[PDB]
């Protein structure tokens, strides 16, 4: 009862920021914790962000600590991932997802919805 | 004497607001044999969810399900539990119709699974929609399914995709029985045969 979309991708230089969305419709007024990921060719789908309903509890992997800031906005149904720093290892297809509860996990398979996913270039 | 039940899908009915077959509502599915609607089995049935008040999925009443031969809407398994090999709880499930799709294409998804065989030994048809069988890491057999004996629609197409890799399937002893004929099982026994030579 969840839909969401990716929105924000494409190519970006080495160095170079981008900030993806995630909006969100149908049953939103409820809790869900929500997660960012990746999946690169070749390479399995790996968790980048997440956080909680409330928005107060983050995680973020350790290959994106500090260059990567997930937010959300709960009225506008939305939640945003900054990547700063972007090197050509992020580059990959980004997938946003939904886990119905309060909290985020740091795995795909405690999440119940998913988006179709951005893809996400970087070059030199 | 054969009976017939037909009961609510996840999303109709007595179900309308719920997301996934859960603890609370599995009971109501008892001695149906026909779903009027889809059925979801989703992460919050297994971890539970204090926002509706409902508790973990005891994963033994799923075996509730092994009456449904019929399904009007789709299929969507997006979690089981890990010390089930397969999809025994549907091992009677018969028809697939897809009147209604998930994301208005797949009629059939099975999605990021530990299972090693679908057995479904008895599907016999899926009317309409897609099949995505994706993400299940130890998952054989379901590459030898002869999908064009199953669908009833005209641009029925399946998407089988980063599950485990066929080489590795063979290399162990996953492989259909040698009584299966070359239209594929659902897994190593010749009840999961599709049809028998
Ligand atoms: C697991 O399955 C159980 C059993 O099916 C399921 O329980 C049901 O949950 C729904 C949703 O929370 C409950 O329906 C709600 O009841 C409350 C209280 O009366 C109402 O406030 C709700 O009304 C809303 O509906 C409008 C339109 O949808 C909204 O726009 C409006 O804001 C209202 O607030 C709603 O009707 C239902 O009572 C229970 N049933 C039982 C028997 O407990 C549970 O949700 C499932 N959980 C999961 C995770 O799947
Ligand atoms: C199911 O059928 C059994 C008979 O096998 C009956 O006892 C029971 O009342 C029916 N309903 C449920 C919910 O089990
Ligand atoms: C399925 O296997 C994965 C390992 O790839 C594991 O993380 C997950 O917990 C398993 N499923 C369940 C329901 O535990």
């Amino acid at each position: 009862q969840v839909k969401l979309e990716e929105s924000g991708g494409g190519s970006v230089q080495t160095g170079g920021s981008l900030r993806l969305t995630c909006a969100a419709s149908g049953r939103t007024s409820r809790s869900y914790g929500m997660g960012w990921f990746r999946q690169a060719p070749g390479k399995e789908r790996e968790f980048v962000s997440g956080i909680s309903w409330r928005g107060d509890s983050t995680g973020y992997a350790d290959s994106v600590k500090g260059r990567f800031t997930i937010s959300r906005d709960n009225a506008k149904n939305t939640v945003d991932l900054q990547m700063n720093s972007l090197k050509p290892e992020d580059t990959a297809i980004y997938y946003c997802a939904a886990a119905a509860g309060s909290a985020w996990y740091g795995t795909l398979y405690e999440y119940d919805y998913w988006g179709q996913g951005t893809q996400v270039t970087v070059s030199s | 004497l054969e009976e017939k039940k037909v009961c609510n899908g996840i999303g109709i009915g007595e179900f309308k607001d719920s997301l996934s077959i859960n603890a609370t509502n599995i009971k109501h599915f008892k001695n149906c044999t026909s779903i009027s609607g889809d059925l979801h089995i989703l992460p919050v049935a297994f971890r539970g969810d204090s926002f509706t008040h409902t508790p973990p999925l005891d994963p033994q009443e799923l075996d509730i399900l092994k009456t449904v031969k019929e399904i009007t809407g789709f299929l969507l398994i997006q979690a089981w539990p890990e010390n089930r090999t397969d999809l025994h709880a549907f091992e009677n499930l018969e028809i697939i119709r897809g009147r209604t799709k998930q994301h208005g294409q797949f009629s059939l998804a099975v999605v990021s699974l530990n299972i090693t065989s679908l057995g479904l030994r008895s599907l016999k048809e899926i009317s309409d929609g897609d099949v995505i069988i994706s993400g299940n890491k130890n998952l054989c057999y379901a590459n030898t399914i002869n999908w064009k004996k199953l669908f009833g629609t005209s641009g029925q197409k399946t998407k089988i995709i980063s599950n485990r890799g066929e080489n590795s399937c063979k290399a162990t002893g996953q492989v259909c029985h040698a009584l299966c004929s070359p239209e594929g099982c659902w897994g190593p026994e010749p009840r999961d045969c599709v049809s028998c030579r």
